[PDB]
This record gives structure tokens, C-alpha cells and sequence, in this order.
């Protein structure tokens, strides 16, 4: 345990090597476990057809931004 | 820059005050300094670990709150309320 101790813990390193290694921890346990739903409002979104009346066509409506 | 110095700070008064208190508890003291054996990444990530309500961290609540609020920042200049 005494070469653990003598291992240099955060405070021994430099700045710059610390504000690394919390970039990345922060990161890990924090920018990818954030988690939010908009898959659903999304694709309702592409799915649903924009204007197609006045849209000055005259034919078959245009396919939908999802399709 | 100013996030992790701080902590720094704080981590040379807790190893501080922990090795004063060696000498009254040695068992518990091993487990105190656990976090100083492993390596530096496993620290940060232990460090930075107050997500969420497990309340394991040593991290303390205004070094935590900080970076609540600092993420709260950035969570609404990315658009994700």
C-alpha cells in the first residue's frame, strides 16, 4: 500500500493534466447518461404533411419529409 | 480551470484531516484512503459521481452544487430543458 500512497494523487498533478481527466470524467458520467425523449415528437413531425392544399401541386401530395 | 482547482483544494484538506485521524482509527482509515490509492481517473470519476442521489461521493455540497448549476448552464445553452 505504501507505492499506492506514494502514487500522486490529483492534487500533486498539474492543472492542466487534471482539467483532462475531469473533461473526460465529466463526460462519461454525466454528458452520455443524460438522457431526454424526443424520438415520438420528432417523427410526428416529419410525418405530418405541411400545406399540402395550398400547395399549388395539382396532382398526388408531395411524399412527407419522413417518407 | 477554476472547477478542479477547487477540488484539488479540497481533496489536500480531506487527505489532510484524514491522516491526522489515522492514528485514532487504523482500520477505518484504509477504506478512507482507498480513494487516494486508486489511480487518478478512478478518483474523478468517484469525484464527479454526485449524479444522482447515491450520495457515495466525498465530494462536498458546495463543490457539488457548483457543477449542478454549471450543468443546469450548459444543458440549457444545448437546448434540453
Amino acid at each position: 500500500v505504501v507505492a499506492c500512497f506514494r502514487m500522486a494523487p490529483l492534487y500533486n498533478l498539474p492543472r492542466h493534466r487534471a482539467v483532462n481527466l475531469f473533461l473526460q470524467g465529466y463526460e462519461k458520467s454525466w454528458i452520455e447518461t443524460e438522457e431526454h425523449y424526443f424520438e415520438d415528437k420528432l417523427i410526428e413531425d416529419l410525418a405530418k404533411p405541411g400545406a399540402e392544399p395550398p400547395e399549388e401541386d395539382e396532382g398526388t401530395k408531395r411524399v412527407d419529409p419522413l417518407h | 480551470d477554476d472547477f478542479v482547482a477547487k477540488l484539488q483544494d479540497n481533496q489536500r484538506f480531506r487527505y489532510n484531516e484524514v491522516m491526522q485521524a489515522l492514528n485514532m482509527s487504523a482500520a477505518l482509515t484504509a477504506r478512507k484512503t482507498k480513494e487516494f490509492r486508486s489511480p487518478p481517473q478512478e478518483q474523478i470519476n468517484m469525484l464527479l459521481n454526485f449524479k444522482d442521489d447515491k450520495s457515495e461521493c466525498p465530494c462536498p455540497e458546495e463543490i457539488r452544487d457548483q457543477l449542478l448549476d454549471f450543468h443546469e448552464d450548459l444543458m440549457t445553452h444545448c437546448g434540453i430543458e
